[PDB]
């Protein structure tokens, strides 16, 4: 009910004083009601099995879509993690974002949703 | 135009928060500010100070003082504040927010040393708080609390609270002394972290607090840690004129009242652990209770933000210099191990600690490594539930720190029985680290002599593969299916091959699962979509509970060298209804899994299976709760679905237990006929696990009292078992 209500880590805007890549809530609407996080900067040899273990400590996962190369068709350096409810999603965003995976700092962000063709660099 | 409502809420908080000036000035300054703003509308500054009174305990004394200075400037304010407080407290109890309610009581109490409430006025109600222990046919939990709410305030309000009613606070003492000794302690064993009375006894909360009040009484109610902002305000505070708390009669127990479950104090530190540096309060001293109560409260507030939480913790008010690092850590593990469940989510602690290490590189590290060692060393008497959490924590912790550990310090386990805790630990630990990386990486980080306890490799077991054992039935069916899958065969094209199989069909299943898991063994992605594509085949083969069991049997026979896989499959298998909860139950309690029955993953699954069942019920409860709030033959459909959603949920626990008693009484009568020791490493796990079920899913279970009590756990049942049920009952009694 005060300033302890704050959730800097789950805050949904990363207020980039930049021009246009998120201005209308026709999208934004989906962001704050999403359960799928965009995980970027993974190790080229990071496996699906590994991500599963890590992101499950913050709640049950639905599906992990490994990032591929539109050309070479292999680990491009990212992936998408869809949880079953926002609850678990916020946690991973609260406690997993910024931690290490395969000996490196992984940065996670909120994603409107996974569409086919989004797994190609 | 509420710019004034925003600035206020800010100025209110800004005082408790650190500053570049004395806390006194900030309070004094804030005084005229708020006073100057009373005519210029009160209502806000009222509903504001009340909030800080509940949601900001760690800052207690500071805000009681603020309210003081206001009293000694506006009598009529304190009178409408205290009028608010009780009313708030009157709403808290009805909603059953007893954890919160104790914060008020602790506030009001302090107000007494702030010249706001009459010294006696508070004992008046405190008498009523103790007087509930005289009420008939009411859960001990209710009694324990009101006594808690009292005793706990006393480290604050008691110093000056004994200059009076010491005639009654000798009565209320003896009245609380009698009830304290006349209280059943059935719970303690099911709530202890360790069972070892050495080196640190795990004492009941109320049985420990009483020992902290006594040390206070005999010290003339003199403490040395709670900061009194009103020490330099006595001069302005005296002429202030106190108020009277009208008669308070504690809301009567109703079949709609929920009271905090009993708790057992976590103790793993004393002043000797840290020799050089400040002296840690004693286990029975009040200071300790104070710091711990406040630290638990610091994370209670800023848990959502690990980064800030660190600072708020490292920069604690600590009147007399204490060894914060050990207190911080001790409070974290205290929460992480809090039986039944921790106050927050396990992963949170892992990350927080990491943050702490970043904030204070020079101190926190060394401690943690010292705490790990200790936790390990005491492992033997540790309760399994906590162990898992321990195993879960460290591995994760290691994964963020290049898996760097001086293992040779635990070289003592290599010379112990594999079924023994210490070695079992390192095992389950490494096993988990692998999943956080890959089996090879682990072999390079451990010493040569530890290679033995290293993880098995994730090798798939294809019964009908390069096996020259052609003497096995349906050998060709699998080979034909093999090529079938590779050529992009469909369900009907798979049924065809399967129709030509000899014998629900034990063999027809075996040759299916085995074959599909082998070509989909590469990744988790394949195995799933595979289960999905030929889903119709699966659902056709396993249409019986015997078949649903078998699937899992073969599957295990295939992936018994890859748990994470076994886990992920069972999960997705039930979510797509290829297998149900009941089956996974009889499977977890099957003879094929006896050699692994004590390994983590096992129960992990069992719980996954349960949660998914638990979530299912709740969902259909909300879909029906939303439906009614409005063609509607949907409600009929849902209502009927809830019935079935629970029925299966009941059966589940009914099974997990019936089977649990089966494998227990089986061991109890065995060590009785042979005369062998009951305390076997396997008995430890098995029995405590049965306890873990009662502990994590207590909320739900209470719903089958009519069944558990009179049917599944009756007299005839061996006392070692029944014990845990009667223990479980101690939580809500």
């Amino acid at each position: 009910l005060k300033a302890l209500r704050s959730d800097s880590y789950v805050e949904l805007s990363q207020y980039r004083d930049q021009h246009f890549r998120g201005d209308n809530e026709e999208q934004e609407k989906l962001l704050k009601k999403s359960c799928t996080l965009y995980v970027g900067n993974l190790s080229f040899y990071t496996t699906e099995e590994q991500i599963y273990e890590l992101f499950s400590k913050s709640g049950d996962i639905k599906k992990i879509i490994m990032g591929l190369d539109k050309m070479k068709k292999t680990a491009c350096g990212f992936c998408f993690v869809e949880y079953y409810s926002r609850a678990d999603a916020e946690n991973a965003m609260r406690y997993i974002n910024g931690t290490r995976l395969d000996d490196r700092i992984i940065r996670t962000d909120w994603d409107a949703g996974f569409k086919e063709g989004r797994q190609y660099g | 135009a509420n710019e004034t409502e925003d600035h206020l809420e800010s100025l209110i908080c800004k005082v408790g928060e650190k500053s570049a000036c004395s806390l006194e000035s900030n309070l004094e300054g804030l005084a005229g500010v708020l006073e100057a703003d009373l005519p210029n509308y009160k209502s806000k500054i009222l509903r504001l100070l009340c909030t800080v009174a509940r949601l900001l305990p760690e800052k207690l004394t500071i805000y009681t003082t603020l309210v003081g200075l206001l009293n000694a400037r506006n009598y009529n304010f304190g009178g409408e504040f205290v009028e608010a407080m009780i009313r708030q407290l009157k709403e808290s109890l009805k909603a059953n927010n007893y954890n919160e309610a104790v914060y008020l009581v602790r506030f009001l109490s302090d107000l007494v040393n702030c010249h706001v409430i009459a010294a006696p006025s508070m004992v008046a109600m405190f008498e009523n708080f103790v007087s509930v222990t005289q009420e008939e046919d009411v859960p001990q939990v209710r009694r324990d609390w009101y006594v808690y709410a009292f005793l706990s305030s006393l480290p604050w309000v008691g110093k000056e609270l004994y200059e009076k009613k010491d005639a009654e606070m000798d009565r209320i003492f003896a009245n609380t002394e009698s009830y304290l000794k006349r209280r059943q302690k059935t719970h303690v064993p099911m709530l202890q972290v360790w069972t070892a009375d050495k080196p640190h006894p795990q004492e009941e909360y109320l049985d420990c607090l009483w020992a902290q009040i006594q040390k206070l009484k005999k010290d003339r109610w003199q403490e040395r840690h709670i900061l009194r902002p009103y020490l330099a305000f006595d001069s302005i505070l005296c002429e202030a004129l106190q108020h009277n708390l009208p008669p308070f009669t504690p809301p009567p127990h109703t079949e709609d009242s929920v009271y905090p479950m009993p708790r057992v104090i976590f103790r793993m530190f004393d002043y000797t652990d840290d020799p050089e540096g400040p002296v840690m309060p004693g286990s029975h001293s009040v200071e300790r209770f104070v710091i711990e109560e406040n630290l638990h409260c610091i994370i209670k507030s800023h848990w959502k933000e690990r980064k800030t939480c660190a600072a708020q913790l490292v920069s604690y008010p600590g009147k007399n210099k204490i060894p914060l690092n050990y207190h911080i850590v001790e409070v974290i593990f205290a929460e992480l191990f809090q039986l039944p469940a921790p106050p927050h989510i396990d992963v949170m602690y892992t990350t927080l600690l990491i943050e702490l290490c970043k904030l204070q590189p020079g101190s926190l590290p060394q401690v943690l490594a010292q705490a790990t060692e200790m936790l390990y060393m005491r492992l033997d008497t540790m309760n399994t539930t906590c162990v898992d959490r321990f195993i879960n924590w460290f591995s994760h912790h290691l994964s963020n720190f290049q898996f760097r550990w001086s293992w040779e310090d635990w070289s003592d386990c290599l010379s112990q029985d594999p079924e023994s805790p210490k070695p079992k630990f390192v095992r389950e630990v490494l096993e988990k680290c692998m999943r956080l990386s890959y089996h090879q990486r682990i072999l390079d980080i451990v010493p040569p002599t530890f290679s033995a306890l290293c993880p098995a490799n994730p090798t798939c077991i294809y019964k009908y593969g390069d096996e020259s054992s052609n003497s096995l039935p349906g050998h060709s069916v699998a080979l034909c299916l093999a090529v079938a899958f590779k050529s992009k065969a469909t369900n009907d094209e798979i049924f065809s091959i399967l129709k030509d199989v000899p014998n629900f069909n034990p063999l027809k299943i075996e040759v299916f699962v085995q074959t599909l898991l082998h070509l989909a063994a590469k990744s988790f992605s394949h195995s799933f979509s595979a289960l999905a594509k030929f889903h119709e085949v699966f659902k056709t083969l396993a249409e019986s509970d015997e078949g649903k069991l078998h699937v899992l049997r073969v599957m295990f026979e295939v992936w018994r060298n890859h748990p994470q896989m076994i886990a992920v499959l069972v999960d997705k298998m039930i979510r797509t209804q290829i297998v149900d909860c009941a089956a996974v139950a009889n499977w977890i309690f099957s003879s094929e899994l006896s050699r692994d029955f004590t390994r983590l993953f096992v129960w992990e699954i069992l719980h996954s299976t349960i949660r998914k069942m638990n979530k299912h019920v709740l969902k259909i409860q909300k879909e029906l709760e939303e439906a009614k709030e409005k063609l509607e033959e949907q409600i009929e459909r849902l209502q009927e679905k809830v019935e079935s959603a629970q029925s299966e949920q009941k059966n589940l626990f009914l099974v997990i237990f019936q089977r649990f008693i089966m494998i227990l009484t089986e061991h109890l009568v065995r060590c009785e006929t042979d005369g062998t020791s009951v305390l076997t490493p396997w008995y430890k796990n098995c029995i405590e696990r049965l306890q873990q079920i009662f502990l994590q899913h207590h909320q739900i279970i209470q719903q089958y009292m009519v069944t558990l009590e009179n049917l599944l756990f009756t007299a005839e049942l061996d006392p070692h078992i029944l014990a845990v049920f009667q223990q479980f009952c101690a939580l809500q009694a």
